[PDB]
RNA sequence: CGCGGGGUGGAGCAGCCUGGUAGCUCGUCGGGCUCAUAACCCGAAGGUCGUCGGUUCAAAUCCGGCCCCCGCAACCA
RNA sequence: GCGGGGUGGAGCAGCCUGGUAGCUCGUCGGGCUCAUAACCCGAAGGUCGUCGGUUCAAAUCCGGCCCCCGCAACCA
RNA sequence: GGCGACUUUCUGGUCUGUAACUGACGCUGAUGUGCGAAAGCGUGGGGAUCAAACAGGAUUAGAUACCCUGGUAGUCCACGCCGUAAACGAUGAGUGCUAAGUGUUAGGGGGCCCCUUAGUGCUGCAGCUAACGCAUUAAGCACUCCGCCUGGGGAGUACGACCGCAAGGUUGAAACUCAAAGGAAUUGACGGGGACCCGCACAAGCGGUGGAGCAUGUGGUUUAAUUCGAAGCAACGCGA
RNA sequence: AAAAUGGCAA
């Protein structure tokens, strides 16, 4: 009934609209996840680093129940909450083995959406 | 559009209690420059609170103000929770005390004030509630603290 | 991949990570390709950037 | 005529099952903020749970009675 | 020939099921603005087509009259 | 016009050096003849992304927009068609001449430096220019040739022709009407432009006005007459 | 975020 994975990878996805944190095992199966919206942060608040911190904390606490003691941080997107989220993971007590940035960069691939004229 | 800060005025210690805060509280109670009425109200209120409390009037006053004064407040810039200035904190405490005393339904102002300070020491005072309300909104805007 | 050093602060490792990301310039690249710009405009911006350098 | 299901702030919707501990969400109502508007934030009010009995330390909760409502059988005077 | 409707200046509810006139706009007074518009605040205005009937009581039901509208007006 | 992963095949042009050869064989270029962004068009194919149109949501007095969520043609390929773009260096082509300083690309020559050739930038004389500016990459000084202009609007319209599947393209008036259209630069003013600064401007506070009654001024209305003047701030307990 | 308009002469 209870998972027992000591080592996992935490994926933090930071966007200007929202920040999402998911803790997964090394295999990549999700153990727990939390978001600013899930914690009830709305609108501008979701972007704020505090919201990201809280999201990281909530996800980490669940991960500790799964028995995760060491976690690897994977960062995606340019959202401001990324910095707080990484600190919050360690503040929760999950060991951060490593930090990596996985934000996707196309080698001149598909066309982007139009620029907003306002 | 302002050159800079202006030096603040100072108050003489209240003769009865040798406390600056007592002098400041008198001034807030005073209306139309009628000092005598304000002093009369505060001293009478202090005697009443002391009698009912069974503790030193200055002691309960200290406890009351401590409960009323707020650590954090929100100022629009969005509302951002900011540390209240120590001098500002005293101002807010005394201001709320007198204002809430006026809101109270006791016939005489001295009775109102004495009840408020006693209730403020109890932490059941309406001025203390104002502090609580100020703290609630500060916690709500914690994300906007930055 | 930046790995947190033994007996090192997580914040220190995060700082090192931030520096490594800055060296990569991956974030910068992502921001450039957030919105489409006309092909001529790209060349103009590139030329302006060269003039800035 | 049977079988099955349900009745809870103005309303919807849990706890019922696995008794003690009516929650949640809108509609409200007053404030704060917004130039503002909206949104958001803060405080306050409104169901004693369909009803009536029994049991029990304690029942919206369980067991019974009763009523209303719903769905399905019954649908060849 | 058979149905439907006629409610503030306008458009539209209330009628089924008698006692209860609503909404949006316009209007009038104030505010805002250099001024106007927009916006904001407050207020007024409908004998319910018209004559009758019934009823304690009629926008509400019932019977005429007038206006308006829809449909039908066929077979040799 | 354009051309940005790599590989191979086919293929054009250019530049340096040398001075084998030829021996003015050059230059421009009406009419022609080709090529020509994007959009569009035809036929066949393909369809990830993006996205005219179109549809919700929002915004707004309205919102046939801006923003959001979707989304068709199109965007892609082949073969035709179209033949236009602020197709711009708003600068036709060939040639020679006329200060310099400096960067870079592909060479050549001689001792990191110097010299030199063809490009590609910046700076800057003489000279030019209405001015801004240009200045060996002339908008300087000269010669050849071609294209083009002669106030604004009507109007790139009408008619005719030609061309195109169509959309349209090319060519291209007049009646009428005006006394001006314009280029550059200057001084102000202004900006939902910027920087630096002030003032109870705001903020932080305290006490009011707007509600009641009354006093007074004014508007309006009234009257035989309600005397005249003041009219946003800067008329309205103002002349009084 | 929204954010319209203002007789011709002098
Ligand atoms: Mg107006
Ligand atoms: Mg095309
Ligand atoms: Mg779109
Ligand atoms: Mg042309
Ligand atoms: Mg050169
Ligand atoms: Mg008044
Ligand atoms: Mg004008």
């Amino acid at each position: 009934v209870k998972k027992n994975i000591e080592n996992g990878v935490a994926h933090i996805r930071s966007t200007f609209n929202n920040t999402i944190v998911t803790i997964t095992d090394e295999f990549g199966n999700a153990l727990s996840w939390s978001s600013a919206g899930a914690l009830g942060f709305k609108g501008s608040k979701k972007s704020t680093p505090f919201a990201a911190q809280m999201a990281s904390e909530t996800a980490s606490k669940s991960a500790m129940e799964h028995g995760l003691k060491t976690v690897e941080v994977t960062v995606k997107g340019p959202g401001p909450g990324r910095e707080s989220a990484i600190r919050a993971l360690q503040s929760a007590g999950l060991e951060v083995t490593a930090i990596r940035d996985v934000t996707p960069v196309p080698h001149n691939g598909c066309r982007p959406p139009k620029r907003r004229r306002v | 559009p302002r050159k800079g800060s202006v030096p603040k005025r100072d108050v003489l210690p209240d003769p009865i209690h040798n406390s600056k805060l007592v002098t400041k509280l008198i001034n807030k109670i005073m209306l139309d420059g009628k000092r005598g009425t304000a002093q009369r109200i505060l001293y009478s209120a202090f005697d009443l609170v002391e009698q009912r409390s069974g503790r030193d009037a200055l002691e309960v006053f200290e406890e009351a103000i401590n409960n009323i004064m707020p650590v954090l407040e929100v100022k629009a810039r969005y509302q951002v929770p900011v540390e209240v200035r120590p001098e500002r904190r005293t101002t807010l405490g005394l201001r709320w005390l007198v204002n809430y005393a006026r809101l109270r339904g006791e016939k005489t102002m001295e009775d109102r004030l004495a009840n408020e300070i006693l209730d403020a020491a109890n932490n059941t005072g309406g001025a203390v509630k104002k502090r609580e309300d100020t703290h609630k909104m500060a916690e709500a805007n914690k994300a906007f603290a930055h | 991949k930046t790995v947190v050093r033994k007996n090192e602060s997580l914040e220190d490792a995060l700082r090192r990570f931030k520096r490594s990301v800055s060296k990569s310039g991956t974030i910068q690249e992502v921001r450039k390709r957030e919105f489409y710009e006309k092909p001529s405009v790209k060349r103009k911006k590139k030329s302006e950037a060269a003039r800035k350098r």
